[PDB]
């Protein structure tokens, strides 16, 4: 078989065996024994700039494996591709969005 | 075929939901997935790597709408309370 | 006639007729998006069928006649 | 004088097996409706987590590497997080979510068969292609293999050239939804 | 002219349109607003 599904099937079979010395021998007890308040905005800014930088970082990958080819005219179209990104950093930068400082 | 029935999903999505408007933006994602899943396997069947950047470009789209999507519904509940419909 | 049956086939009955029809269909739409996506999916699939069973378009039209006449009808 | 044609199994350049697809698609399959039916939306959205790595490990069990691990990177690294975000700080009451089911059960019957029995004759032979049964054949070649390129390197040689226009309309469809999403949630200052 | 067979084409009408508002109930069903099961 392929060493990449015999690795995933080994780190599986190890995690099974941890888990089974705990069901099998850690002690057991059969006992297993409301409000609402705003959340902060900045959460969700987290995630936003996170999703979209991350997208926009992802969408310059292939220029780096590919620069032989893309050469100059690629350059060009990828540093106006960056300056277009960049500015939308500096309207978050601008306006506190991420609201840390 | 599993591109077909993934679609369905996302649309029985819609047809299920009478109280969840989380779960339209879940069935929404669900028939993005499997057009995207469509062009790709198009794609690998016909030898063409025009299909698998307009795959790339309907990701970012998708997630641009995700943002814009769940921003609005951000705005909406800080009014309202409640993402929930009186039905 | 001209205070009966010329105002009652005419002006008169289409007033109270159409009013009686707009109030029906005025209140399909109650504002609720988990309401408005399945008249879309409904929508969409009455043009499947139309363009795909190449179905006699005389068909169509007896299903609007039927529909626009079941919101002239109350309750 | 005998058969010509002679099938053999192949010992150490064998490939993966087509169930793994079979399983992945189930698999897919399964947790689609468990999205559409749970009652918790975070349930419905751990769901979706599972469903795009079904999807993303199909397309990197045929070949799609770049793609698939872009869609791990970007659906359950970023897009599914932003969700758990939002889910786990709205106050979701359970019971104001559910919705009689069965009342819509006999239209599920409905549109079920319409759709599906329209949309299936719409695609290609390629995608329908899987008692004699077909084999796809291939063989090699030397003078389109001199420098092959990853499917990434291939994506790169055209994405930023032929094809720039489609960068320049996302990267402003980013910008708006960067500077559209801060102006309706933010207190200005 | 070539004759019609009325009662094999009455049914075809019958079916395709009777088929359309069966669509039109289950819109209704659907839409109801109280647990009337599938039977409705
Ligand atoms: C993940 C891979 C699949 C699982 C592989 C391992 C499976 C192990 C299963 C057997 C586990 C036995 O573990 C054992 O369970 C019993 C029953 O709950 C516990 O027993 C405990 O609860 C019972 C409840 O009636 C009490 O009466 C008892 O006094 C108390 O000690 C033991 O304290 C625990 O040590
Ligand atoms: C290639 C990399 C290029 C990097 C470019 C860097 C961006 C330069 C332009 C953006 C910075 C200037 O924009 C400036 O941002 C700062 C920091 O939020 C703001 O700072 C001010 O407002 C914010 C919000 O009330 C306060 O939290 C902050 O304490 C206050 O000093 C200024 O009001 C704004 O004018
Ligand atoms: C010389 C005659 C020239 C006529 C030219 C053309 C005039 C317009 C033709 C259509 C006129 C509308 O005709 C009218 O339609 C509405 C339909 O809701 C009906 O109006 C009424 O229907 C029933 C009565 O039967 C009532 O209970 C109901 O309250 C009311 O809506 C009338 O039954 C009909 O008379």
């Amino acid at each position: 078989m392929s060493a990449m599904s015999i690795y995933i099937i080994f780190v599986s079979i190890i995690a099974i065996l941890f888990l089974a010395i705990d069901l099998i021998f850690a002690p057991h007890n059969p006992y297993k024994e409301q409000s609402r308040s705003p959340f902060n905005i900045s959460f969700f800014i987290y995630g936003l700039v996170f999703l979209l930088l991350d997208l926009e970082i992802l969408l310059l990958y292939p220029f780096a494996v590919s620069e032989y080819v893309n050469s100059a005219y690629g350059l060009a179209a990828a540093l106006i591709f960056i300056g277009i990104i960049t500015i939308g950093f500096v309207y978050e930068l601008g306006h506190d969005a991420l609201k840390v400082h | 075929n599993i591109t077909l029935i993934l679609f369905l999903i996302g649309i029985l999505g819609f047809v299920l939901n009478r109280k969840n408007i989380i779960l339209m933006l879940i069935s929404i994602e669900i028939m993005l997935l499997s057009i995207t899943f469509l062009i790709l396997l198009s794609s690998l069947n016909m030898d063409d790597i025009i299909g698998q950047t307009y795959a790339i470009y309907i990701i970012v789209v998708a997630g641009a709408e995700s943002a814009i999507g769940l921003g609005i519904l951000v705005a909406f509940y800080r009014l309202r309370g409640s993402i929930a419909i009186e039905y | 006639l001209d205070k009966g049956s010329i105002e009652l086939f005419g002006p008169y009955g289409l007033e109270r007729g159409l009013v009686k029809l707009s109030k029906n269909i005025s209140s399909l739409s109650t504002s609720h998006v988990t309401t408005y996506a399945l008249y879309i999916l409904v929508g969409f699939i009455l043009y499947l069928i139309y363009n795909n069973l190449l179905l006699d378009y005389s068909y169509l039209l007896l299903i609007i006649i039927l529909l626009l006449l079941l919101m002239m009808i109350g309750e | 004088s005998q058969i010509s044609l002679l099938l053999l199994k192949e010992i150490y350049t064998n490939g993966s097996t087509h169930i793994m697809l079979d399983i992945l698609s189930v698999l897919a399959v399964i947790s689609g409706i468990c999205v559409i039916i749970s009652k918790n939306p975070i349930v419905s959205v751990l769901h979706l987590i599972g469903l795009f790595a079904y999807v993303s490990f199909y397309l990197i069990l045929i070949g799609l590497n770049f793609v698939g691990l872009s869609y791990l990177i970007v659906y359950i690294g970023a897009v599914s997080i932003l969700f758990l975000f939002i889910l786990m700080l709205i106050n979701i009451r359970t019971s104001e979510l559910q919705s009689n089911t069965s009342n819509s059960i006999p239209l599920t019957i409905l549109v079920g068969i319409i759709i599906s029995s329209f949309l299936f004759k719409m695609l290609p032979y390629g995608v329908i292609i899987s008692k004699n049964d077909l084999f796809f054949i291939t063989s090699k070649i030397w003078d389109g293999a001199l420098a092959e390129n990853n499917h990434i390197s291939s994506i790169g040689n055209i994405m930023y050239t032929n094809y720039n226009v489609w960068l320049i309309l996302a990267s402003f469809i980013l910008l708006l939804a960067m500077v559209g999403a801060i102006v309706i949630t933010i207190k200005p200052r | 002219y070539h004759p019609k067979d009325a009662v094999h084409l009455g049914l075809k009408g019958a079916a395709v349109v009777g088929g359309i508002g069966l669509l039109f109930a289950a819109v209704r069903t659907s839409l109801a607003r109280k647990n009337v099961g599938p039977w409705a």
